[PDB]
């Protein structure tokens, strides 16, 4: 299907063109309470999810899947995707997390919410790693698409579906290497960098699982209400 | 459910 016959450059363009916008937090912005920070983030994540759902539809290969499979992948991947986005946006702000242009939080503001500073620290470490690696926008969009396709693929005939996903994943791998080769990296450097990028995805998975625990923990405590969509996505884990 | 709506829009 369409996705498999795209060139590397066509794949990258498609992914770049699919990028969701950067959203703003609610401006309504004093020193933060636990409940207020929670409220801001919850509201922001909910709005972001709507844009992510529409981004996913523009990822070549994704709409080729059945609705059930698209749902499964999104339910598995959504928090990883929010996280890698956050980490990407925060690259140019060492020591801080750019949740939105009007919501740039440092580590100590992570203490406003109980158990949040752990996840913050992991996110900050990920941002540093991307900076140390000099991650490029074109690489980022590839990684984000890999997360979408990879994260639920092992937990599904639902075999020709798996094969298609694995074929798309192979295409994105080709695209990543292409980009590295164009940037003038040696063969050795290309396979080394590819490995380094993909190994970070293990850490992103870990962060997602910790964040999901945290999110379920805040639901039980009913400290702020979660949106219907967030609760739907959370229920899927 | 909501996911289904948003995926079909
Ligand atoms: N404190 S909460 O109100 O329980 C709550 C609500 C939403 C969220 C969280 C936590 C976790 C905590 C770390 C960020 C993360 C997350 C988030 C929000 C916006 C993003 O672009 C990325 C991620 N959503």
């Amino acid at each position: 299907s369409l996705a498999l016959s795209l060139t590397a450059d066509q794949m990258v363009s498609a992914l770049l063109d699919a990028e969701p916008p950067i959203l703003y937090s609610e401006y309504d912005t004093r020193p933060f309470s636990e409940a207020s920070m929670m409220g801001l983030l919850t509201n922001l994540a909910d709005r972001e999810l709507v844009h992510m759902i529409n981004w996913a539809k523009r990822v070549p290969g994704f709409v080729d899947l059945t609705l059930h499979d698209q749902v499964h992948l999104l339910e598995c991947a959504w928090l990883e995707i929010l996280m890698i986005g956050l980490v990407w946006r925060s690259m140019e702000h060492p020591g801080k997390l750019l949740f939105a242009p009007n919501l740039l939080l440092d580590r100590n503001q992570g203490k406003c919410v109980e158990g949040m500073v752990e996840i913050f620290d992991m996110l900050l470490a990920t941002s540093s790693r991307f900076r140390m690696m000099n991650l490029q926008g074109e690489e980022f969009v590839c990684l984000k698409s890999i997360i979408l396709l990879n994260s639920g693929v092992y937990t599904f005939k639902s075999l020709e579906e798996k094969d298609h996903i694995h074929r798309v994943l192979d295409k994105i791998t080709d695209t990543l290497i292409h980009l590295m080769a164009k940037a003038g990296l040696t063969l050795q450097q290309q396979h080394q960098r590819l490995a380094q990028l993909l190994l970070i995805l293990s850490h992103i998975r870990h962060m997602s699982n910790k964040g999901m625990e945290h999110l379920y923990s805040m639901k039980c405590k009913n400290v702020v209400p979660l949106s219907d969509l967030l609760l739907e996505m959370l229920d899927a884990h | 459910k909501i996911l289904h709506r948003l995926l079909q829009d």
